[PDB]
RNA sequence: UUUGGAGAGUUUGAUCCUGGCUCAGGACGAACGCUGGCGGCGUGCUUAACACAUGCAAGUCGAACGGAAAGGCCCUUUCGGGGGUACUCGAGUGGCGAACGGGUGAGUAACACGUGGGUGAUCUGCCCUGCACUUUGGGAUAAGCCUGGGAAACUGGGUCUAAUACCGAAUACACCCUGCUGGUCGCAUGGCCUGGUAGGGGAAAGCUUUUGCGGUGUGGGAUGGGCCCGCGGCCUAUCAGCUUGUUGGUGGGGUGAUGGCCUACCAAGGCGACGACGGGUAGCCGGCCUGAGAGGGUGACCGGCCACACUGGGACUGAGAUACGGCCCAGACUCCUACGGGAGGCAGCAGUGGGGAAUAUUGCACAAUGGGCGCAAGCCUGAUGCAGCGACGCCGCGUGAGGGAUGACGGCCUUCGGGUUGUAAACCUCUUUCAGCACAGACGAAGCGCAAGUGACGGUAUGUGCAGAAGAAGGACCGGCCAACUACGUGCCAGCAGCCGCGGUAAUACGUAGGGUCCGAGCGUUGUCCGGAAUUACUGGGCGUAAAGAGCUCGUAGGUGGUUUGUCGCGUUGUUCGUGAAAACUCACAGCUUAACUGUGGGCGUGCGGGCGAUACGGGCAGACUAGAGUACUGCAG
């Protein structure tokens, strides 16, 4: 089940964006509703799940998915927050979303789910697929033959390609080397107030 | 007379068969003795193992198998050295 | 040498402390209320261990015997049937299975459970394997025939038949017993070296002509058992004495094995304040939840044992019995009757009635695997594989989009300027997952057969094409705790609510609208358990006033000791080999397209057993001194 509503209202209430490219946010900044303006009282708890919604509705990953995430990471030895990191970016709409592949996280998960896409040889239509290290990504031939597939492929001059991700040519594949550091990583947010609300 | 059983686990869309030497009387899940090898069809391929020195042990002291058991175990190449009649064949295909 | 701890509201005019309550988190074998689409993978009577309509859940051998009731063939025929055939076989003898597999947690505080060894004190069919023999005689019965009682179950009387059914006798000299004579070991009788010695005793059955199986005994192994013990694990003195085969010895019987296991004779004690005997509760454990840990709660599923089979007892059989669908008896219930008498035990798989909040289908198969029979073929198996129902739970997916205005209807407010629902929508294009309609179509089976084939699942899973955004979203909250506010309607009424607490005409707390928040095929309520609760404080609390020093001494049992002068190492660490079943947890690997699921090998498996190596503290034991204490001499005040 995804959210079938409108994605400008997470923006709208919440207070940054997370498309990045809406226009109503920047005209109206403030939370819709007839009393959008109204002063609020500061609570850590407000901020701890400010961030914690910020980073779900703009992932597009389920309630129950993100705990499993969150307790996947803590289980991992190393540093929870990268561990959380990694183990969110690693699903494969976001990969191939920042590889330049898709215009938006909603439209990378929905062509993964029609199953547009070919792993190391083998049909895989499932949106929260898990990459590991030195995988091979492949798009078929029925899917380069695709029109809106062709858009992004030849209007792919978006945010750059990041160390761990690359593209090799027109076919579109996308490999993976190594684990990221935060600092090169650069996303926005803190992970340090979701580790924390859910430390709770 | 200790026979070779195979011991049922898990749930029930996917059947569960441990290779075990025990006494035949005791229940189908009962009391296991050791453990030497797992089966389990549901898979593709269904990939067998057994340890080959204790199935030797337990065929030599007198565990008699089943013919299923028997079967298994000619396929893994243990009834064939036990026999000599062949040798020691090898050809289990592995996974992918 | 590495991994992991949150608080907030609420007493007062005000705060500080203590102290109590409540809330935010995870989990359930859950339920009700609204809503609801499919597919895969789990789960399913926790109460009434209540009675149960019907059908299933335990059968196999002609290559054991006599035979031919029903099928086949061959001679016959009048189509009533008459002969052989062993292919086949009803019923009858004779074996094997039947103590296997499945179920429930009433009783049980116990060697009942886990761990640790044990047996010089046991036995063990079917399996495999080194090693003697399998001679002989006799009689009868079922079955069948005739007949009686009687609706029935069932039985008697007479005639008669064979066997691997039954019983003697011939060997045994390697065993099982009793009396006389050595070496080793200690852990004690005594065991072992089958010690030696004289006397006595001990068993078989054959079949098949083919990958051949049987009969009697125990030097060797393994499984299976039975028994004894150190240790452990609920509450309660508003439970202080308990016991008379009870305690101990000797002699007898007893049992596979020692034993008051049972009897007789002797003596009076054993257990008891380091909680006996009593009372209530309850199957135990690997595990599950919570918690950083300690700890607390608990025993879903699976798995290791335990105990039971309508209630209470008892015994036969067997290598093996609480003997669930074995036996006998007494009870209650139900049923049949021709009234003379008989049959029962779903806590087996399904199902019904009742209780409840409630928990499924009177489904398909031996395809795979375990189990039983048989030389095999083959047979049986509600064990098991599968399918059907149910958002109940861990897990994945679907109800779309890209762009589109200083933002079209309509609703709600307005300060009447306007702002709201809103990139939402209508729109132009896209792929259309999964359902829908068709084709191909598995593996699961180096399996079994000397046959020609064998898959319930399933013609599903899975691929290949067709048409269409076409078939797909709701539930709680929005006074503070606690992310989410305004208007409209009644005002101490109607009502909310987990704590404070909210309405006495203009409520962000009631009801309705919008608007926003949370969650989502689930959403809340309710109940149980942990955490915060350091709120039972060992880690980790206090006793002046909030709860607490008993009124104070003497002092028994217990707990604890002022120096240094000496062994054994029983408090203890000093290292190593030696257990820690499986499963689960944690680490890495690998497979089902990823998802639950499971496929392999590690690792994990935090306790306890014996052999070898240490002596600083923490005890008894084997000897001396005095800084605590007491005495001794002189005074002292009260
Ligand atoms: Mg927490
Ligand atoms: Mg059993
Ligand atoms: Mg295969
Ligand atoms: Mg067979
Ligand atoms: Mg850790
Ligand atoms: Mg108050
Ligand atoms: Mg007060
Ligand atoms: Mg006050
Ligand atoms: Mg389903
Ligand atoms: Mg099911
Ligand atoms: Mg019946
Ligand atoms: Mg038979
Ligand atoms: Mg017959
Ligand atoms: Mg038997
Ligand atoms: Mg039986
Ligand atoms: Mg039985
Ligand atoms: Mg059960
Ligand atoms: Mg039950
Ligand atoms: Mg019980
Ligand atoms: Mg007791
Ligand atoms: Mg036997
Ligand atoms: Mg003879
Ligand atoms: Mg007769
Ligand atoms: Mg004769
Ligand atoms: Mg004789
Ligand atoms: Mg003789
Ligand atoms: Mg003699
Ligand atoms: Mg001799
Ligand atoms: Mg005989
Ligand atoms: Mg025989
Ligand atoms: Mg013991
Ligand atoms: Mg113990
Ligand atoms: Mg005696
Ligand atoms: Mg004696
Ligand atoms: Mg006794
Ligand atoms: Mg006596
Ligand atoms: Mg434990
Ligand atoms: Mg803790
Ligand atoms: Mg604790
Ligand atoms: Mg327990
Ligand atoms: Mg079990
Ligand atoms: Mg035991
Ligand atoms: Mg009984
Ligand atoms: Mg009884
Ligand atoms: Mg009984
Ligand atoms: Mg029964
Ligand atoms: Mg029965
Ligand atoms: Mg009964
Ligand atoms: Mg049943
Ligand atoms: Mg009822
Ligand atoms: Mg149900
Ligand atoms: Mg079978
Ligand atoms: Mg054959
Ligand atoms: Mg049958
Ligand atoms: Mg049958
Ligand atoms: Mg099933
Ligand atoms: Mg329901
Ligand atoms: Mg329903
Ligand atoms: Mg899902
Ligand atoms: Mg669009
Ligand atoms: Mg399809
Ligand atoms: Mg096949
Ligand atoms: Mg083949
Ligand atoms: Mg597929
Ligand atoms: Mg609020
Ligand atoms: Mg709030
Ligand atoms: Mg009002
Ligand atoms: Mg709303
Ligand atoms: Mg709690
Ligand atoms: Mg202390
Ligand atoms: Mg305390
Ligand atoms: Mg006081
Ligand atoms: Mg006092
Ligand atoms: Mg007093
Ligand atoms: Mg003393
Ligand atoms: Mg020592
Ligand atoms: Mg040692
Ligand atoms: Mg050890
Ligand atoms: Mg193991
Ligand atoms: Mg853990
Ligand atoms: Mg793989
Ligand atoms: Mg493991
Ligand atoms: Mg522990
Ligand atoms: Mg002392
Ligand atoms: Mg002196
Ligand atoms: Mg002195
Ligand atoms: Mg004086």
């Amino acid at each position: 089940a995804r959210y079938t509503g409108p994605a400008t209202r997470k923006s709208r209430r919440l207070g940054v964006d997370l498309v990045g490219g809406d226009q109503s946010f920047e005209k109206r900044p403030y939370p819709p509703g007839q009393h959008g303006r109204a002063r609020i009282k500061e609570s850590e708890y407000r901020q701890q799940l400010q961030e914690k919604q910020k980073a779900r509705f703009s992932y597009g990953v389920m309630e129950k998915q993100f705990r499993r995430y969150y307790e996947e990471a803590n289980r991992q030895p190393g540093k929870t927050g990268d561990n959380l990191l990694r183990i969110l970016e690693s699903r494969l709409d976001n990969v191939v979303y920042r590889a330049g592949l898709a215009r938006t996280r909603r439209m990378a998960r929905q062509l993964v789910s029609h199953g547009h896409f070919l792993v190391n040889g083998v049909k895989v239509d499932i949106p929260s697929y898990r990459v590991s290290q030195y995988d091979i990504i492949d798009v078929k031939e029925k899917s380069l033959n695709t029109l809106p597939f062709q858009i992004a492929r030849e209007t792919a001059g978006e945010r750059p390609i990041p160390s761990w991700l690359q593209v090799v040519g027109e076919r579109q594949r996308i490999l993976v080397h190594q684990l990221p550091e935060r600092a090169q990583i650069d996303v926005p947010l803190t992970e340090q107030l979701i580790v924390e609300l859910y430390s709770k | 007379a200790v026979k070779i059983k195979l011991t049922r686990l898990g749930k029930i869309r996917n059947p569960q068969y441990r290779i075990i030497v025990a006494d035949a009387r005791t229940r189908r899940d009962g009391r296991a003795i050791e453990v030497i090898g797992r089966y389990h069809p549901k898979e593709e391929p269904s990939l067998i193992q057994i340890d080959s020195e204790r199935a030797q042990y337990w065929l030599g002291v007198g565990a008699q198998p089943t013919e299923p058991v028997l079967a298994l175990l000619k396929i893994t190449g243990d009834w064939q050295k036990f026999k000599g009649l062949p040798g020691a064949e090898g050809t289990l295909k592995v996974k992918e």
